[PDB]
């Protein structure tokens, strides 16, 4: 329940790099997948920083 | 007291009689929103010199002394919400104007009197939402010079006046709202007594024939651009109505949720800069090709549900929305796409069908025919009952860039016939298939692929041929999970480096990592480099092959749980290096040491090493019981995850409170 905030994050990279909408959809799936990979958190936000930077 | 962050006294639900009366004198935003007071005077607030958003909202106050504003001269906006202003004033407030937003809803004001405010040089924005008001007249001469704003958002009014509004003469609005007002009529001359009236809402008010085809002509010559008429009746359409909007240069328009049955033949041709158009929600049952005449303009359209459950879109319906861009034919029963559907459309970037149709069972190379001049960018295609995918059915999409079939009945045998041309394919959602038996050329016309998802897929032939993902380079992605795959050879995932997802979740590979097998344990996850989350669990491992894990050096997330899993071998995370995740929910594991999880533990940032049994010895936790001494690994809860189980002698212990010092 918590971790549906973590779209907000992503939210931050949508106005953070102004980038497509088809990008949009692959932030969205790598975040689902780690999402439900990752346990917690801390690796998330890391993880889709790394992914953003590696999209542009 | 009350929570202080950095300059605000939240005090939210602390109920209270008096005011704060001990916070420091130099908060700023006194958010008293519950706590039932009933006076504000002119004492206990010059304390309070600086307070400059002040919030009373739900609460009871029944009196407003002029006093009260003396003492604060730097307020800026209250929010005078669910109180008791009912008795008003004409020095209520008279020399409090500094303001820049104000709220008085819920106050039930039955008359504004004569001018309770004439000043508001500063009031950028005014709300009286559910008072009870019955008219417009709030001052008598040039006033609201910088009223933006104004919301009158559900009152009584039966009527508008251009006397009533002649208080707006140089008043510039930008966004006014008289929605949730049962109107009869509208007197002549009312819009162009604003100087700028810009945005007009009327919400959720009964108007429909006989009403708006006045009300076209009195927004006639009237600086109006947005309009919104949502749940506004309108059965049908002529092209009578909106005839004197041609004049006045609207922008925006809003037919959402009003019922509308059918649309008349030259209805909408007064409209040539209607950009955006919503007609969502609606009971639409026959769409004639001379309907959206003059909609030369509409750049997004919106037409979710609107052909209610059959419709029959005629031939060449379409051709004169040349600028639309974004269409959303999403819940309708749309039976089939006609060889001349979308025809004219060559502008059209997204489509979303899903849930559209009810009859696309097969897809055959003359069904996406009336696309081959359009743009498309994405093609949603989820819940469309697909049975199976004949030859060419994509022939002509070659700007598509995500294709998501999933949520569909697709049984077939692949061929790689069915991907023939898909230049500039990223993404195959196949998700949620009853079964797709591959070949080894199954994929070998779409080597542009990047997303290949096949969970809940049972996926055949995964073995038997080569590799049915060879021809796969630039996979990002390959979701493997609800197939029950119990066989892999050693080249099912060869040459993809720059994979970086390997799900495997429900699938039984239980007898393929014994030791007991013929030919020794399968090492498929080898050459990956680019691995960053390898979720091997759910399968049933009891062994781990010595250097199965050696290529995969950059992972950072080896969730294995689920697995009846036990006993580690030695170096099996010796080259794993950045490993920010190790995840071993619900194993056999009995013994943890320096060489079994050692090496993982040093840069580690989350460990889920819960359920498993260890044996409580001396021996058997003690490195581990040094290291939870020191815990830069932000750990979950420590407290009823670790439990001592196995030896009589020790059993039913933390192991945080296992006293180290005996050993
Ligand atoms: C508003 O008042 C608060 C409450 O004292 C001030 O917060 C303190 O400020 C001092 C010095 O500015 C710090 O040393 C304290 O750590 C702050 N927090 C406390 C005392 O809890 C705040 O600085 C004041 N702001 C202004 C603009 O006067
Ligand atoms: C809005 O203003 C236009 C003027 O630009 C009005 O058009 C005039 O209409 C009258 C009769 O209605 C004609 O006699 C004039 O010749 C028209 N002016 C022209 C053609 O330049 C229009 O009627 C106005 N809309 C109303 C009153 O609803
Ligand atoms: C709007 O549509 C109506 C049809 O309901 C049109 O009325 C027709 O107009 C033509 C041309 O003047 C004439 O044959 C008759 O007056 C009508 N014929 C029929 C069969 O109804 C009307 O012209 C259209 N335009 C306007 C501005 O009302
Ligand atoms: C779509 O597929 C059908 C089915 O194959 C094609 O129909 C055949 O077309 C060829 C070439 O004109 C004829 O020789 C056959 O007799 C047709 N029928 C069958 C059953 O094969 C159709 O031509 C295809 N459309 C396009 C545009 O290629
Ligand atoms: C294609 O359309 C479907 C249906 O709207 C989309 O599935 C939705 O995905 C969102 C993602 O957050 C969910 O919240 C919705 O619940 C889903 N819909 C249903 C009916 O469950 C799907 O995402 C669309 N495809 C793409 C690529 O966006
Ligand atoms: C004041 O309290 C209300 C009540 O929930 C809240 O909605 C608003 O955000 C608060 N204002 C702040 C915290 O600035
Ligand atoms: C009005 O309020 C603003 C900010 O609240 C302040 O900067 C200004 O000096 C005030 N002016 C008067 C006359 O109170
Ligand atoms: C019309 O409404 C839209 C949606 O809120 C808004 O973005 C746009 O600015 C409005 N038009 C004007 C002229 O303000
Ligand atoms: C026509 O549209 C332009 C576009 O900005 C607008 O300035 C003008 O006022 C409109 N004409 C009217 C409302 O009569
Ligand atoms: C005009 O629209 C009406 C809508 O009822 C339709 O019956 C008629 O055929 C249309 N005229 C054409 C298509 O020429």
């Amino acid at each position: 329940s918590l971790e549906e905030e973590a779209e907000r994050v992503v939210e931050e990279l949508v106005k953070e790099f102004n980038l497509s909408r088809t990008q949009e959809i692959a932030l969205r799936r790598y975040a689902e997948y780690a999402a439900r990979a990752t346990a917690s958190e801390e690796v998330i936000e890391e993880l889709l920083r790394d992914v953003a930077e590696r999209l542009s | 007291k009350c929570t202080v962050s950095h300059e605000v006294a939240d005090c939210s639900h602390l109920k209270l009689t008096q005011v704060p009366d001990d916070l420091p004198t130099n908060i700023t935003v006194l958010n008293l929103t519950h706590n039932q007071l009933r006076r504000l005077p002119a004492a206990n607030f010059t304390r309070y010199s600086q307070l400059t958003s002040l919030d009373v909202g739900f609460n009871t106050i029944s009196k407003l002394e002029p006093e009260l504003c003396q003492k604060l001269p730097m307020l800026k906006v209250l929010n005078l919400q669910h109180n008791e202003l009912s008795q008003l004033s004409d020095k209520t407030f008279a020399f409090c104007t500094n303001l820049t937003e104000l709220h008085l809803m819920s106050n039930s004001i039955q008359k504004i009197k004569n001018n309770p405010f004439v000043k508001q040089k500063n009031l950028i924005t005014l709300d009286l939402s559910h008072n009870g008001l019955s008219s417009t007249k709030l001052g008598t001469q040039v006033q609201l010079e910088n009223l933006q704003e104004l919301l009158l958002s559900n009152n009584k009014i039966q009527a508008l006046k251009s006397e009533e509004l002649d208080i707006f003469a140089n008043s510039s609005l930008k966004k006014l709202e008289l929605s949730s007002n049962q109107i009869k009529e509208f007197s002549p001359g009312c819009f162009h007594a604003i100087g700028r009236l810009f945005g007009l809402f009327l919400n959720n008010v009964q108007l429909g024939p006989s009403l708006t085809e006045k009300l076209c002509l009195e927004l006639a010559n009237t600086s109006i651009r947005n309009l919104s008429l949502s749940n506004s009746q309108l059965s049908t359409t002529s092209n009578t109505t909106f005839l004197g909007l041609k004049w006045t240069n609207l922008t925006m328009l809003d037919l959402s949720y009003n019922n509308l049955n059918v649309v008349g033949n030259d209805s909408f041709a007064w409209l040539p800069q209607l950009e955006y158009f919503f007609l969502e929600y609606n009971n639409i049952q026959h769409l004639f090709s001379h309907s959206l005449h003059g909609l030369f303009n509409v750049r997004y359209l919106n037409l979710k549900r609107s052909f209610t459950k059959l419709p029959k879109i005629d031939d060449f319906s379409f051709q004169w929305l040349k600028c639309l861009e974004h269409l959303n034919m999403e819940d309708n029963d749309i039976p089939g796409i006609k060889s001349n559907m979308f025809t004219g459309l060559i502008n059209l970037k997204y489509l979303s069908l899903s849930n559209s149709f009810t009859s696309l069972r097969t897809l055959t190379n003359e069904t996406f025919v009336s696309l081959a001049h359009s743009p498309l960018h994405i093609l949603n295609l989820t819940k469309n009952k697909i049975s199976k995918i004949e030859s060419d059915a994509f022939s002509w999409l070659g700007h598509l860039e995500v294709l998501d079939l999933g949520l569909n009945e697709i049984g077939q045998e692949l061929t790689g016939q069915e991907w023939r041309g898909l230049e500039n394919i990223f993404e195959i959602y196949l998700s949620y298939n009853k079964y797709l038996q591959l070949t080894r050329n199954s994929f070998a016309l779409v080597p542009s692929l990047q997303r290949l998802m096949l969970r809940r897929v049972a996926l055949k032939n995964v073995d038997s041929s080569p590799s049915p993902f060879q021809p796969l380079r630039n996979l990002t992605i390959l979701d493997l999970s609800n197939n029950n795959i119990a066989n892999i050879n050693d080249d099912m995932l060869e040459g993809l480096e720059k994979l970086e997802i390997l799900d495997l979740q429900h699938n039984n590979l239980a007898r393929l990592w014994k030791h007991a097998n013929p030919g020794g344990p399968i090492y498929f996850l080898k050459g990956l480099s680019h691995l960053h989350i390898l979720n091997l669990e759910s399968n049933g491992f009891d062994e781990i092959p010595v250097e199965v894990f050696k290529d995969l050096f950059e992972l950072k997330i080896i969730d294995l749980g689920l697995n009846n899993l036990n006993t580690l071998p030695a170096s099996v995370f010796n080259n794993q290096v950045s490993l920010k995740s190790l995840n071993l929910q619900k194993n056999l594991i009995t013994s943890v040491e320096k060489k079994v999880f050692g090496p993982a533990f040093r840069n580690l940032t989350e460990l889920d090493m819960r359920f498993n049994p260890f044996d409580c010895t001396c021996e058997s936790i003690a490195w581990f019981v040094n290291w939870i001494n020191e815990t830069h690994t932000n750990i979950p809860e420590l407290s009823s995850h670790y439990l001592c189980n196995t030896p009589p002698h020790y059993h039913g212990f933390p192991v945080r409170l296992f006293d180290t010092s005996s050993c």
